């Protein structure tokens, strides 16, 4: 009974990085993190997501960001642009938010029961009030216009 | 089977296989005077097994 | 000589571009941009705006 057979031990995936549109131009700007936040369970995950964060406007936390609560107009009304690919949020409380780029929507999530590599619904819902234009399968999105 | 020696008393087997990405995705389809669109992203993968 | 182009929103002609109707705001909404010049229409039906 002494040979123990073939047994996985350990596995990683590794994803590309969510693509963009080189021509459309590039412009992002780091942002304190809310502590408020779990950002465990929005970094998870190999696979490719970005997602849209509001910065709070004033408060004991004015600066820092959250990710949008799509049911709350206030937190609709300071959307302040994405988060792309993601980083070590152990090691750092600073994320560095993109103001300005063209992503393809199916990169795109909010929910955290939303699957990935596909366009989520609620983003398409709300697309004009959160200043995003749905030019051929791609989101376009400035936001320091 | 022939026959082999080791000067061990015991041997493992690992084995590390890798499942790469393929080279699929065609070319998008473009206009002479138009802007190229981004190209979709792969996924590669790694595994190891013991015996 | 150029001239501006609306998008079909939806129907069976979506993502069609045709030539703005000023009279139809509907078409005034639906602007995508221009076409600069003529690109041989005859051997190609699809136009950079």
């Amino acid at each position: 009974d002494k040979i123990q057979l073939f047994r996985t031990i350990g596995r990683v995936q590794y994803w590309e990085r969510v693509p963009r549109l080189h021509a459309y131009g590039v412009f992002a700007l780091p942002f304190p993190m809310d502590p408020d936040v779990e950002w465990g369970n929005w970094f998870a995950g190999p696979h490719p997501k970005a997602f849209l964060v509001s910065v709070h406007p004033s408060g004991p936390k004015a600066g820092h960001v959250y990710p949008t609560d799509l049911s709350d107009p206030d937190s609709v009304a300071n959307v302040i642009g994405m988060v792309l690919d993601g980083h070590d949020y152990e090691a750092d409380h600073n994320v560095t938010v993109t103001l300005r780029a063209a992503v393809p929507i199916e990169y795109v999530q909010q929910g955290i029961e939303a699957p990935p590599l596909q366009p989520d619904p609620a983003v398409l819902n709300a697309a004009p009030q959160l200043k995003l234009k749905v030019i051929k399968g791609h989101y376009f999105f400035d936001y320091t216009r | 089977f022939p026959e082999d020696s080791t000067f061990a008393s015991e041997l493992e087997l690992y084995l590390l296989r890798t499942q790469d990405a393929e080279q699929t995705g065609m070319t998008f389809v473009h206009q002479v005077g138009s802007t190229s669109l981004p190209v979709e992203a792969r996924v590669a993968k790694v595994d190891l097994a013991k015996a």
